[PDB]
C-alpha cells in the first residue's frame, strides 16, 4: 500500500537487481529499454490471466499504450514476485543467464504468491445420496436427498 | 386413601431422592455411537468410488 506502484518502478525493480541500469554500479539508462520492459510486463500479465490467476492488475482501457507512469493497480506485497517474473522472461535480451541464487529468491518470492491465492474447492455431496432420519426432513427442513448442484 | 397409583420399572432410594429406571436407558451410549460409526462410513465410501 502507502504509494501507488506504477509500471514503470517495476521495470525500474528488475533492470537495477541485474546490475543493468542503476547508480550502485556503473549507472546509465535507454528509453527503449523501459519501452520493451513495459509491453513485456502487460503481455505477461495477460498470460498470468490463466494459471496464477487474476490478481488485480490493471490494463490499459481502450488502444493506447501502457506508459511507464501509470498505475499497475498491485498491492505492494507482490512486487519482488513481480519483479522476479519478469527479470527472467527479460534477460535474455541482454545475452545473459540468472544465476542460482537470482533463481532461488524468485522461486521463494513466487511461492509467497502462490499460498496467497489457494482455494482448496471442498467436493460436496453428489444429489442421490439420502439424508438421514435424524435430520427429521418431514418439518424442520424439506427434501429428503442431497440437491448436490446450486 | 389418595386414589393415584404409581408404577415403576425399578426402584431404589439413593440419597434422599428416589431414583428409577426402564429398560432402555443403559444401552443409550452403544447405540447412538454405532449410528455415528454407520453414518461416517456410509459418506466416505461415497467420496470414492473407483
Amino acid at each position: 500500500m502507502a504509494t501507488v506502484l506504477t509500471k514503470g518502478e517495476i521495470v525500474l525493480f528488475a533492470l537495477r537487481k541485474f546490475a543493468i541500469a542503476s547508480n550502485a554500479s556503473l549507472t546509465d539508462v535507454e528509453p527503449q529499454s523501459i519501452e520493451d520492459g513495459v509491453n513485456d510486463l502487460e503481455d505477461m500479465m495477460s498470460e498470468w490471466m490463466i494459471n496464477p490467476g487474476d490478481i488485480g492488475y490493471a490494463f490499459a482501457t481502450g488502444d493506447e499504450q501502457p506508459l511507464p507512469d501509470d498505475e499497475s493497480g498491485l498491492p505492494r506485497k507482490y512486487k519482488h514476485a513481480v519483479g522476479y517474473q519478469l527479470l527472467l522472461r527479460m534477460l535474455s535480451d541482454y545475452s545473459l543467464e540468472p544465476t542460482p541464487q537470482v533463481l532461488s529468491n524468485a522461486q521463494r518470492s513466487y511461492d509467497a504468491l502462490m499460498t496467497d491465492t489457494l482455494v482448496v474447492p471442498s467436493m460436496r455431496r453428489r444429489g442421490d445420496f439420502p439424508v438421514g432420519q435424524g435430520n427429521k426432513y418431514d418439518v424442520f427442513t424439506s427434501d429428503r436427498y442431497y440437491p448436490g448442484d446450486l | 386413601h389418595i386414589p393415584l397409583i404409581p408404577v415403576y420399572g425399578k426402584r431404589w432410594f439413593i440419597d434422599d431422592i428416589e431414583r428409577v429406571e426402564g429398560h432402555i436407558a443403559k444401552a443409550m451410549d452403544p447405540q447412538r455411537l454405532y449410528n455415528l460409526q454407520v453414518s461416517m462410513l456410509a459418506d466416505t465410501a461415497a467420496q470414492d468410488p473407483g
